[PDB]
């Protein structure tokens, strides 16, 4: 954003790409850094009663 | 003629009478693990760590000190013989304190090697491990009390072949001891040579202590000197 209507007009007539949609310029589409702190599971083990190292 | 059929897996081997499964398994090529027996030091059946199967048996016996009758057949690679190291190993893994960097046998322990190559992996038994106070047994022998899997191996040295006799065991259960009991130093012949037995970092070196770490040395033979043996 932050330009005049002219020069879109002109980077619309050079090349039919709609510049003004995508424009290598990530403006607030990046997530809010430092968010609250997310956990980190444990998968098919840590479970009790079964989990032999014999077994696997 | 005191030749005995005894089958490691399937496969045949003379046996003497008298001597028990861990040197037929040392004759074959195989290794039980093991604490409380010592190939140079007396028998006990303490550490229960050597727990074999044989072929039709229900009953797993430690197999440091078994005389070898005739015709035996052997599993070192059976379920419940894991099944039963696992078992132990979680067990001995519990009274012994977060200590692995500051030990001064990290690089030679034997609860680290038995733990990897024998043990299991997701511990249990969320609180508790009691610790115990040290007294140090001398100016030369740095001791710490807490890592001590009481094994019973540095007291056996001492009642056979020292005769000093000033080390052994207080109190019953969970509660014991080993060492001490009316804080009298330990200065005798071969005093040094306690840090070889102790299979944990226990009683480790004290003009040593923190000066080296044992992956980092490469040896060298040497001869003994300010002797006459060598
Ligand atoms: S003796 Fe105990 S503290 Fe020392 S390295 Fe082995 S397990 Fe760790
Ligand atoms: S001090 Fe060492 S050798 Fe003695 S019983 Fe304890 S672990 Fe075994
Ligand atoms: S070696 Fe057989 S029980 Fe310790």
């Amino acid at each position: 954003a932050s330009a005049t209507r002219l020069i879109q007009g002109l980077r619309n007539w050079a090349s039919g790409r709609d510049l003004q949609a995508k424009l290598q310029l990530r403006y607030q589409e990046i997530s809010k850094r430092t968010q609250p702190p997310p956990k980190l599971p444990v998968g098919p083990s840590h479970r009790l009663s079964n989990n032999y190292y014999c077994a696997r | 003629s005191n030749l005995i059929e005894v089958f490691v897996d399937g496969q045949s081997v003379m046996v003497e009478p008298g001597t028990t499964v861990l040197q037929a398994c040392e004759k074959v090529g195989m290794q039980i693990p093991r604490f409380c027996y010592h190939e140079r030091l007396s028998v006990a059946g303490n550490c229960r760590m050597c727990l074999v199967e044989i072929e039709k048996a229900p009953k797993v016996v430690a197999a440091c000190a078994m005389p070898v009758m005739k015709g035996w057949n052997i599993l070192t690679n059976s379920e419940k013989t894991k099944k039963a190291r696992e078992g132990v190993m979680e067990f001995l893994l519990a009274n012994h304190p977060l200590d692995c960097p500051i030990c001064d046998q990290g690089g030679e322990c034997d609860l680290q090697d038995q733990s990897m190559m024998f043990g299991s992996d997701r511990s249990r038994f969320l609180e508790g491990k009691r610790a115990v106070e040290d007294k140090n047994i001398g100016p030369l022998v740095k001791t710490i009390m807490t890592r001590c899997i009481q094994c019973t191996r540095c007291i056996r040295f001492a009642s056979e072949i020292a005769g000093v006799d000033d080390l052994g065991t207080t109190g019953r259960g969970n509660d014991m001891q080993v060492g001490t009991y009316i804080e009298k130093m330990f200065m005798s012949e071969l005093s040094g040579n306690i840090i070889d037995i102790c299979p944990v970092g226990a009683l480790t070196s004290k003009p040593y202590a923190f000066t080296a770490r044992p992956w980092e040395t490469r040896k060298t033979e040497s001869i003994d000197v300010m002797d006459a043996v060598g």
